[PDB]
């Protein structure tokens, strides 16, 4: 479920 | 002319020089070794400017650090802390990716289509 901007 | 050519499925090396700015993409995955996938690439960001990453690419490694089995948070930390020059090994895995995104599927050329 997580989404991370990098 | 291009859109019918198969997207290559072999691993590639991508080198992004981003100084102390973000890479300009988002990741999904990381649960129980499912893999880390590019889900979104920001228009005009370093990943876009590379021309060598796309949605549905798996990140296999960053600076020689193997991320095939990484957790979501430790993947994100590896990426954000990789340093100014970021060497990614990526491999296009649209079937695996398509399981994350609603109403998505893979066509005959390997392209991810969302209905």
């Amino acid at each position: 479920k997580k989404e991370t901007w990098v | 002319f291009l859109g019918e050519e198969d997207i290559p499925r072999e691993p590639r090396r991508i080198v992004i020089h981003r100084g102390s700015t973000g890479l300009g993409f988002n990741i999904v995955g990381g649960e129980d070794g499912e893999g880390i996938f590019i889900s979104f690439i920001l228009a005009g960001g370093p990943a876009d400017l590379s021309g060598e990453l796309r949605k549905g690419d798996q990140i296999l490694s960053v600076n020689g650090v193997d991320l095939r089995n990484a957790s979501h948070e430790q993947a994100a930390i590896a990426l954000k802390n990789a340093g100014q020059t970021v060497t990614i090994i990526a491999q296009y895995k649209p079937e695996e990716y398509s399981r994350f995104e609603a109403n998505s599927r893979v066509d005959s050329s390997g392209r991810i289509v969302t209905d």
